[PDB]
């Protein structure tokens, strides 16, 4: 997932922010969902 | 899951908003007063020297015209060109043939 | 005089100008004002911003031709006005050139400064 | 990897409080295999992208 590590500190973005954050979910739903056999998540915060 | 943070430690820069908007004003009044101070001594020099001592300066350019050559071979001098062939080739070939 | 005259070493024009003002309001124009090597402060670290300069200056122009300066020198106090409105002598404008088709000094001061007074047109000429 | 300092590429672990913290030993892995790579180089074989 490319992730940043910007949550509406630079703003005028739309609705990037709201959507590199809500990629994070996916770190918690690969416990409590049924899909962890068929798909791993590695978050990379890609800086500058 | 993996989170790796590729950040280059920018994550330890406090206010990175305030702090690049600082820089890229201090870049553009460094670039924004020497433009003007290059535009007033190009001023000076205009009065002072008119379009007479200016004129010396610029010099006549050459555009290309389309030169169309038909491509002939290029015949090299003999000696290079009995290197290729065997010294027995000469006087071997019926040239009509 | 009406004819022909070419005894252009005794043409001259001692001209005293009108005093030119400038309100320094950014640092750029104080960037641009030290980049004149006429404009020569007695104290070379005075503060100009938010300053009042005002310039008398007298331009001496000598000729060659008919076109061309042979020697142009514009010179005269650089002013301040003080808060209590009493202007002080804080430089000279002290420019010297020889062969020139002009005088940047006046030039220069007419496009970034004022004359202390501006005629304004009405709308349409009243005639009396 | 000096004591007390992040390096520039590090992982993290999710803490029992929720929140990601730089990882030590994770960061380690990532960064030697980063070693790996940038000597011997990765293969990539029976890999679909």
């Amino acid at each position: 997932l490319p992730m940043s590590p910007n949550h509406g500190t630079f703003g005028g973005d739309g609705m990037y922010s709201e959507s590199k954050l809500s990629l994070e979910t996916l770190f918690n739903r690969w416990h409590s969902e049924s899909w962890a056999n068929q798909l791993t998540v590695c978050g990379a915060i890609i800086g500058w | 899951p993996v989170m790796a943070d590729l950040n280059g430690g920018l994550q330890f820069v406090p206010e990175l908003k305030e702090f690049t908007a600082k820089l890229r004003k201090e870049l553009v009044e460094t670039s924004e007063v020497r433009k003007a101070v290059s535009i007033e001594t190009a001023l000076e020099h205009k009065v002072v020297n008119g379009n007479s001592a200016d004129a010396a300066y610029a010099q006549v350019e050459i555009q290309p015209r389309a030169n169309i050559q038909l491509d002939f071979p290029e015949l090299k001098p003999y000696k290079q060109v009995k290197q290729i062939a065997p010294a027995e080739l000469e006087g071997l070939l019926d040239l009509e043939r | 005089y009406r004819g022909n005259y070419t005894d252009f070493e005794n043409t001259f024009q001692k001209t005293v100008e009108p005093v030119y003002q400038m309100h320094i309001k950014t640092s750029k124009d104080i960037a641009v004002l030290r980049s004149k090597e006429w404009f020569q402060l007695d104290d070379e670290d005075f503060d100009l911003l938010n300053k009042t300069l005002t310039f008398e200056t007298e331009t001496e122009v000598t000729f060659k031709n008919a076109n061309i300066f042979s020697s142009v020198k514009c010179f005269g106090p650089i002013k301040v006005e003080l808060p209590t409105k009493e202007t002080v002598e804080i430089g000279i404008v002290d420019y010297e050139a020889g062969a020139s088709h002009g005088n940047p000094v006046v030039d220069f001061l007419k496009r970034n400064g004022s004359t202390l007074e501006q005629k304004v047109n009405l709308e349409n000429p009243i005639p009396i | 990897i000096p004591r007390e300092t992040i390096p520039f590429l590090h992982l993290r672990k999710k803490t029992p409080a929720g929140d990601w913290k730089y990882d030590r030993q994770l960061s380690s892995l990532f960064l030697d295999g980063l070693e790996k790579a940038a000597f011997n180089g990765v293969t990539f074989k029976d890999k679909y992208v």
